[PDB]
């Protein structure tokens, strides 16, 4: 029971640490902090009317 | 003159530091790499709860 | 002025902790004799460890 | 002006007027943290004496 | 004979439950996460966040 | 610089060492094999 | 770029967590194993039941 749930969190921690160096992934080959409106939209924006 | 100015307010917006990310990901992946070898040393420990 | 801020409201919490030891130690200690009369050759040693 | 002033509520100590919103929070966990402790450590006695 | 079994198996059942604890801390990189992890300093984390 | 020490700050709270944390986790495992052979010899009998 | 969005859209459908399918993996092969060692001990005391 208790193996389940420490395997599991072993999971859902790994999971966790996974998905920020995924997201770091991403801004790492892009080489932009920003590529999406549900990153920070006010930086899009003002982007847009900069540009 | 003033193209120049706003450039330069351009990349702030959206550019990325490189030695931050660069840094991040590696200290992340090894942290990574460590919760790997729990999980396969916890399973594989598990499996003596019954190995006998 | 802002460590003055953390100090403060850390000591004023930390009291009430030593407050609960001592009414934990009151009841453990409420036990313990009875537990070593009671025992009349036993000895409860983790109750002799824990306290 | 207006929109300056609003920010300054965040500054302000009126809800935890002795004090202000952050320290509701942190002492609502202090709170909690003291409870969690001394009831556990008891619960673990009685279950050495039962 | 029930002492004997519920002593060893609950030996079992503790050393686990703090392995699993070691283990918690170990695989999600945090030594603190709640009233029972913490109940003092995260106030202060709070405060500094 | 500021918020370096705060960062800093935070991590003497909330942060785990590594060191401490890996050595405790073997020597615990260490003991739960030592459980384990104990409730199979006694309960060889 | 929108064959790639497609591509990752692909994915939710059809893609496989390596962590989530190796973990059960596991799972399950410490079941299969106990799950003999049972039957044999059961086995053997019935085993018994003549003797």
């Amino acid at each position: 029971i208790s193996t389940q749930m420490m395997y599991e969190q072993n999971m859902s921690g790994i999971t966790n640490s996974q998905a920020e160096w995924m997201k770091l992934g991403e801004q790492m080959s892009t080489g932009k902090r920003v590529t999406n409106p549900s990153d920070d939209p006010i930086a899009a924006s003002q982007a847009v009317v900069l540009s | 003159d003033r193209a120049l100015g706003q450039k330069l307010q351009m990349s702030n917006l959206v550019d990325v530091d490189w030695n931050s990310v660069i840094s991040s990901y590696v200290m992340q992946q090894a942290a990574l790499q460590a919760s790997y070898k729990t999980f396969t040393d916890m399973q594989g420990m598990s499996l003596f709860q019954l190995n006998r | 002025r802002d460590q003055d801020k953390q100090v403060n409201i850390a000591i004023g919490s930390s009291v009430a902790q030593i407050n609960n030891y001592a009414k934990q130690i009151a009841n453990l200690n409420d036990q313990i004799s009875r537990m070593t009369g009671v025992g009349a050759g036993a000895s409860p040693n983790d109750l002799l460890d824990q306290r | 002006r207006n929109g300056q002033a609003l920010l300054d509520l965040q500054n302000s100590n009126v809800v935890g007027g002795n004090k202000t919103f952050n320290d509701a929070y942190a002492t609502l966990v202090s709170d909690v943290g003291n409870k969690t402790s001394t009831l556990k450590t008891s619960s673990t006695t009685q279950a050495n004496v039962v």
